């Protein structure tokens, strides 16, 4: 069957530039290939249909060209929105195959972490356990670490943490940790603390409540 | 309705020969598809096909490759040829009599 | 309006089977063509089979063992996928697409996210995230819910019913002893809150579940 | 003529898992590709025909794909009795030709 390769599979960009998809078939299918756009969590997208080939909706930056084997998705000035991954189609010879996907990245000036953390809920606390959730967002770049400390003394037991993908809607990035602990461990502290560590400053910054 | 016979079933092949275009795309596409390597699989590309097959053009661009494929393919091309040969037949007849009165 | 429907989710025991659906909507034609694409976690799509409705004949990828089997009701316009003797392998979100017959994928449905678990549901649980008394403010101010204790995958999450879209993050949920787990922020100007209304929606399509939590001041 | 490369020669696999072996034509020949199983001190025996055509009295977990240049013959949950050599072969153009085989473990 007809292989559709996309290299690279990731193409970083600063936020302006002209950038350039690349999907190439293991052989010749004229003009009959088809891109695609998934942003995360959401549905594939028609972008260009037959190589070249505009749809209604679609912003006017996105362009596309080639014939033969080797095919183009442009886009010209790359904004937030663009940020996803871009799939090419052919529709040849059956069956209809996909490319592996590449993947938009943006490279955007340095911002430092947003942190807000928040105390346990009643509803939770009446429930059962309790859990201290940190906030760490709109950062960039996404390279960072969260430390929680109890009553001054490091604690690394019960935390789970999660990161977004890059924003669609400014390039940055965010992060999650959460302190999960039972009601007869979370009364017996008094300060609970979260700590971000990050690239925009050599004091990491601190949110504590009591 | 008395007009020529001649004329009268050179439009009735016409017009068969049309359906046998729209309907000989449409059963072309459904029997190439499932089968790897197949080229005659989209619906626009498949009634140009057809039209290439019917006057036995073909050019080779695209061709089925499954025995329904093919049996669609060998209709299309007698419907075609019957078609053009029952034209040609007609206009025989027309030449024919109007010889006779001049 | 929306082409395609799918279910958002179904679970399904290892070694069963599930019947997947998808509902068109819209123009339909007699050379419409039903495709189905299959994506796992972190990965790409994967094209399945396809079913053309007006005739009911279906073909299937080869490259992969034939795990589905497709039909249509052109009664109820809607397309159905049976998938059986599922393992983990088969977890992943399915997407239903309408081609024309002319070779691209006009619509995609939204997907249905099948897991395969020997597990059991479990709706979601929805805690309040408002500031300590401490917290000093800017201009912006952060409020969050939290989704705890469900399975499985996915859950959705809005702010005032799509009203708030700007400055809202969901985070990926977090697998640990069979439950899910994760968190959505917010940021409105501090000005505005609580004088107006925040309130997160959560919705958990497995259980059949939506619940709201208005977000008050400690 | 048509040579079609069998890489790897051998395959080593553990009892349950899906196993695939590869054959490539030097040259597009569609679907004109038929496998075969041999083995030890026995006769060649036809698995697929025509790249994915199925045979009677075979196994379902043997099955077949590819077109063009490369093709695939693959077994969902190889056993014991699977250990054999495997061929495959061209009709497509004159003569007829074949791979030089992959063993199966
Ligand atoms: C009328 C023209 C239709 C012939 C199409 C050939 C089948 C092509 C195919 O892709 O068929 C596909 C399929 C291969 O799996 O071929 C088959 O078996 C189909 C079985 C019927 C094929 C015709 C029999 C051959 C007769 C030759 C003469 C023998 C005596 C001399
Ligand atoms: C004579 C036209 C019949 C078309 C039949 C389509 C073939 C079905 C593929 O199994």
């Amino acid at each position: 069957d007809i292989l559709l390769t996309q290299s690279p599979a990731i193409l970083s960009v600063s936020p302006g530039e002209r950038v350039s998809f690349s999907c190439r078939a293991s052989q010749s299918i004229g003009t009959d290939i088809h891109w695609y756009q998934q942003r995360t969590n959401g549905s594939p997208r028609l972008l260009i249909k037959y190589a070249s080939e505009s749809i209604s909706g679609i912003p006017s930056r996105f362009s596309g060209s080639g014939s033969g084997t080797d095919f183009t998705l442009s886009i010209n000035s790359v904004e937030s929105e663009d940020i996803a991954n871009y799939y090419c189609q052919q529709s040849n010879r059956w069956p209809f195959t996909f490319g592996s996907g590449t993947k938009l990245e943006i490279k955007r000036a340095d911002a430092a972490p947003t942190v807000s953390i928040f105390p346990p809920s009643s509803e939770q606390l009446t429930s059962g356990g309790a859990s201290v959730v940190c906030f760490l967002n709109n950062f960039y770049p996404k390279d960072i670490n969260v430390k929680w400390k109890i009553d001054g003394s490091e604690r690394q037991n019960g935390v789970l943490n999660s990161w977004t993908d890059q924003d669609s809607k400014d390039s940055t990035y965010s992060m999650s940790s959460t302190l999960t602990l039972t009601k007869d461990e979370y009364e017996r502290h008094n300060s609970y603390t979260c700590e971000a560590t990050h690239k925009t400053s050599t004091s990491p910054i601190v949110k504590s409540f009591n | 309705h008395g007009s020529a016979l001649h004329w009268r079933a050179a439009g009735a092949a016409t017009v068969l020969l049309v359906i046998v275009l729209l309907a000989g795309s449409y059963l072309a596409v459904l029997a190439e598809r499932g089968a790897p390597g197949a080229q005659l699989i989209t619906y626009p590309r498949a009634l140009w096909w057809a039209c290439e097959t019917a006057t036995t053009v073909x050019y080779g661009d695209l061709y089925p490759v499954t025995l329904w494929g093919r049996l669609v393919a060998v209709v299309v091309m007698v419907a075609g040829i019957t078609s053009f040969g029952l034209v040609t037949a007609a206009l025989a007849t027309w030449f024919v009599g109007r010889e006779q009165e001049r | 309006q929306v082409q395609l429907q799918q279910p958002g989710a179904e679970l399904v025991k290892p070694g069963a089977s599930v019947k997947l659906s998808c509902k068109a909507s819209g123009y339909t034609f007699t050379s419409d063509w039903i495709h189905w694409v299959k994506q796992r976690p972190g990965h790409g799509l994967e094209w399945i089979g396809e079913i053309i409705p007006s005739y009911g004949r279906a073909n299937y990828n080869e490259k992969i063992q034939k795990k589905a089997t497709l039909t249509a009701d052109k009664s109820s316009s809607t397309a159905f996928m049976q998938l059986s003797s599922l393992t983990s392998e088969d977890s992943a979100v399915y997407y239903c697409a309408r081609e024309r017959g002319d070779g691209y994928f006009a619509v995609w449905g939204a997907g249905t996210t099948v897991t395969v678990s020997s597990a059991k549901t479990t709706p979601p649980s929805v805690y309040p995230l408002a500031p300590g008394s401490a917290a000093q403010t800017n201009s912006m101010v952060t409020l969050g819910c939290l989704v705890k204790g469900y399975f499985p995958e996915p859950v959705t999450v809005t702010w005032n019913s799509g009203s708030l879209s700007s400055g809202v993050h969901t985070f990926p949920a977090v697998l640990q002893s069979d439950l899910y787990t994760l968190s959505s922020s917010v940021t409105v100007p501090s000005s505005s809150w609580p004088s107006e209304t925040v309130t997160c929606n959560v919705a958990h399509p497995a259980s059949s579940t939506k619940v709201d939590k208005k977000i008050v001041p400690r």
